[PDB]
RNA sequence: AUCGGUUUCAAGCCGAUGGAAGUUUGAGGCAAUAACAGGUCUGUGAUGCCCUUAGACGUUCUGGGCCGCACGCGCGCUACACUGACGGAGCCAGCGAGUCUAACCUUGGCCGAGAGGUCUUGGUAAUCUUGUGAAACUCCGUCGUGCUGGGGAUAGAGCAUUGUAAUUAUUGCUCUUCAACGAGGAAUUCCUAGUAAGCGCAAGUCAUCAGCUUGCGUUGAUUACGUCCCUGCCCUUUGUACACA
């Protein structure tokens, strides 16, 4: 009766919330998509390329959400994994600024993200409520 | 049986397993018994555990990885080639699926058919460079030691360039090696060992 | 039904086979991510296995292949970008790869520059270390 | 096919080149009273039983 | 092609006689029946999975095992 | 005047603090329920001290952990000793030594880490070597 | 430590129990006498002697070379894939270091597919970078035994950054080109537990450049718990026509 977005799974909430952010046709799509691989340290742009983004969307709203608050740094350094730089050893080259900087001007105009003092960006009192319904519905649909 | 409640709802099927029975979540230690002596007390069937996971200090002082789970000893030799140096959380995952593998397939409770394939694979009469070779008998540890030495690389050598994954190919190996086939890197192997045993033997 | 195998496109033998991002690449002179893009601007299926893929949608494949510019290819993704020739970015897709290679390596001979006399001596050209690598 | 199973009594140092083997003194479980001399590979405490597939011949040090 | 991997709607046929029977079911076996290869192997036994003639006993990513139906 | 003990649990470098209070039986980790660790296959390390003595024992506790340091693994053996520690220390402080003696000892039966920390520690990196012990590759000829 | 063994019941050693810890508790630092014609006069306003002392063998300037390639050798890195690659999501360390009359570590918001730019900002630092939300790893899905999407070398063109200066391509980034390599002969190296190994991270040089080193954690085995067989060690005995042995 208390469900939050902390009290159901990570992948099993975020495939739910991609669902409702995609039924809605609230959320932007920069335009660039198609072309881009989030990243300046990969191979191939997101398998899926039918906007990802709902999936990105989703995890920086679950991960703006359980911090206090993020700048689109923390989710470029996030994000970015392991750059095979040829026959050099593997680095750490953090993922692309765009669409993490995007994403979150596309939360801000729909109510979810908030530009928040000590900079960055917290939740919205009406992302909150988006959330935790979802956060609800999925695990009462297997229930 | 006593399906309790709490502020977080845990699931029946976790909560089946409190004093019940420590299983995998589904393989039982009661037991089907290692049935060949020389081994026992020297696989251990009889501390019933959830993972093929300790933190383990099992290499401590000499005799103390006799006293290791049997299970632990194959998720811990399923790790070597090493480009999987490490990496037990693969390793366990592994062994849930080949365990589940050869169980969906001749069920038999799947840790006695292992238990069985470590006492038909071990080497129980060897040779020693005395270019000579002189026949020597085996140590149940080292029969043990080489047993699951035997299995495990005999897997992963099959799995190589291969669509059967790891296993598949170790579940293959595990059920031929109990039920004697000599057709798994296995009891093949290991007369092998006791031919050129036999000739100086 | 009528699933076709060799599936000859624009000079080359691109077998319609597993699948076609994959298959297009065989083309000398577009990759994974070139095949992928034009595969997205062509509206193309890419579950499909480059063979049914009926000849309509295979010639706009060709179309965005041999014309990238005009169907939304942002320009950063081409071979040659602001030309020695003219100064006009296109991609360089059938045979022209070693085509336009041969002719650069021919322009630089001609002017007797430095990377085109070592590119004639069969040297390695990006000032490389070849005192113990490039052996045979 | 007779396999004799034989529980050790006393370890007896160790031959071969190196350590490999093990001079260990063993009495058969099976028509017990019989203890015999064999050389094992592995490493041996006492109370382990070895699976002999020849109770007959003796062991010697392996110079 | 490469080992009789092809697409078709008939081996459609030849899988929903071949499949059933079998003590165990998993990508590995479904390709070496000499059958569909992979990428075809996988949305076979999800279409068997939809179908119920197989039981997912586990189905985890890179090694989903199924068995014949009770 | 609530029944209340702060407790920690460690294993090498990951720092598990356990609230252990008069409740109901609300045990979560990192303001998350139990059944929602990262390793999914550790679910069962991370649980094993609930399953060892039974649920009935949580049904009148509510136990909040915080984990940080270490990696995945080393965070889930942390949660386990944490819990198990915290526990331990709520029955001797709050019900009796008697009660506490049961489950130390049902604790400890199936084997530990658990109640107390794994002495191993990483040993320094000395010169000529890429770690502790392996030396660099030695050139003669 | 206690108890039991165990050696003339002496120093000790072995087993169990307790304990955070029972190998000198783990790892280092310090480290004898004698010796080498070991290395360094290119670290030293450390220095004998010898050579030059201005058409300089001094140190300044421009450019060039230390990188030059029939070939051989030594430390490495990347790989030959399905225990995998790729895409998404999941998502956790430890030891550092960091600018005032200078340009450091740089949040945050905007521009950008990049790399990288802009306008501010906190930190002379357990206050800020920074939880350095590192990678391997986890889960869901896309590749299906093919030099294949494993591998990413060579090359072509473009966009940036550092720098008085990037050509002999500094580095980074985008697209294209795709080579050898199907686990390696005779040989040889290192390693006994949080060790090997996999994984990345921080520091040194640093304007820029790490495939190096110095450190640190992340994941974490197998196999000994031994013996002189090889290669050497220490003590005693013994033979010697050796003593730069």
């Amino acid at each position: 009766p208390g469900v939050s977005v902390r009290d159901v799974a990570a992948q099993d909430f975020i495939n739910a919330y991609a669902s409702f952010l995609q039924r809605q046709g609230k959320l932007e799509v920069p335009g660039y998509v198609d072309i881009v691989k989030t990243s300046s340290g990969n191979e191939m742009p997101p398998q899926d390329a039918e906007g990802w983004f709902y999936k990105r969307a989703a995890s920086v709203a679950r991960h703006i959400y359980m911090r206090k608050q993020v700048g689109v740094g923390k989710l470029n350094k996030l994000y970015g994994g392991a750059k095979s730089r040829g026959v050099r050893p593997y680095k750490h080259i953090d993922a692309s600024g765009s669409i993490n900087r995007k994403v979150l001007q596309a939360l801000e105009k729909i109510g979810i993200v908030e530009i928040s003092p000590k900079g960055g960006r917290r939740i919205s009192e009406n992302g909150q409520r988006d959330l935790d319904r979802i956060a609800a519905q999925t695990l009462e649909e297997d229930e | 049986f006593t399906p309790v409640v709490l502020a977080t709802p845990i699931p029946e099927e976790v909560q089946q397993a409190q004093t019940e029975i420590k299983l995998f979540n589904k393989w039982s230690f009661e037991e089907v018994e290692v049935k060949d002596a020389s081994l026992v007390d020297y696989v251990q069937v009889r501390q019933p555990i959830f993972v093929a996971h300790t933190a383990g200090r099992y290499a401590n002082k000499r005799f103390r990885k006799a006293q290791c789970p049997i299970i632990e000893r194959l998720t811990n030799s399923l790790m070597m080639n090493g480009r999987n140096n490490g990496k037990k959380l693969k390793a366990v995952r592994i062994i849930k699926h080949t365990l589940d593998i050869i169980n969906v397939l001749t069920d038999q409770n799947p840790i006695q058919v292992v238990v069985d394939a470590i006492t038909n694979t071990g080497p129980r009469e060897d040779t020693t460079r005395v270019a000579r070779r002189q026949a020597v008998d085996v140590s149940p540890l080292r029969r043990v030691n080489q047993a699951i030495a035997l299995l495990t690389i005999g897997a992963r050598e099959a799995a190589f360039r291969n669509i059967k994954t790891i296993a598949e190919t170790l579940a293959e190996e595990l059920i031929n090696a109990a039920k004697g086939s000599s057709t798994s890197y296995a009891i093949k192997k290991k007369d092998e060992l006791e031919r050129v045993a036999k000739s100086n033997r | 039904g009528s699933f076709q195998h060799i599936l000859r496109l624009l000079n080359t033998n691109v077998d319609g086979n597993i699948k076609i991002v994959y298959a297009l690449t065989t083309i000398k002179g577009v990759g994974r991510r070139y095949s992928n893009l034009v595969c997205k601007k062509a509206d193309v299926d890419l579950h499909k296995r480059a063979g049914e893929l009926t000849q309509e949608e295979l010639e706009r494949i060709v179309q965005i292949m041999q014309n990238p510019t005009h169907y939304k290819i942002p320009a950063w993704f081409l071979n040659r970008q602001n030309d020695i020739t003219d100064g006009k970015d296109y991609h360089t897709l059938a045979n022209n790869v070693e085509s336009k290679l041969r002719d650069d390596l021919e322009r630089l001979k001609k002017i007797r520059a430095h990377r085109g006399i070592r590119h004639f001596w069969g040297l390695r050209v990006r000032g490389q270390h070849t005192k113990t690598t490039g052996r045979r | 096919t007779p396999v004799t199973l034989a529980k050790v009594i006393k370890v007896l140092g160790r031959t071969g080149s190196r350590g490999g083997v093990t001079q260990v003194r063993v009495e058969f479980l099976e028509d017990t009273s019989r203890t015999i001399v064999r050389n094992v590979k592995g490493p041996v405490r006492e109370n382990d039983i070895l699976v002999l597939m020849e109770s007959e011949r003796e062991a010697r040090r392996l110079r | 092609a490469q080992h009789a991997v092809i697409l078709d709607q008939e081996k459609y046929d030849r899988i929903l006689k071949e499949v059933p029977t079998y003590r165990y079911v998993s990508v590995s076996v479904l390709v070496d029946r000499l059958k569909i290869g992979g990428s075809l192997a996988r949305i076979a036994l999800r279409h068997l999975e939809k179908e119920g003639i197989i039981k997912p006993i586990s189905k985890h990513s890179k090694q989903a095992i199924y068995t014949r139906a009770t | 005047a609530v029944p209340s003990v702060q407790t920690f649990g460690k294993k090498k470098s990951a720092t598990a603090v356990a609230h252990v209070k008069a409740g109901k039986g609300l045990i979560k980790v990192n303001g998350s329920p139990i059944t929602l660790v990262e390793p999914e296959i550790l679910r069962f390390k991370v649980y094993e001290p609930l399953l060892l003595v039974g649920l009935d024992k949580f049904s009148n506790i509510d136990i909040r952990v915080r984990v940080t340091g270490g990696g995945h693994v080393s965070q889930v053996y942390a949660i386990r000793q944490a819990i198990a520690k915290g526990l331990v220390a709520y029955h001797q402080k709050y019900v009796d030594e008697q009660s506490k003696n049961e489950l130390k000892k049902a604790f400890t039966s199936y084997d530990r880490t658990l109640l107390i920390a794994d002495s191993r520690r990483p040993e320094p990196k000395k010169f000529g070597g890429k770690g502790a012990r392996s030396r660099f590759q030695k050139s003669y000829r």
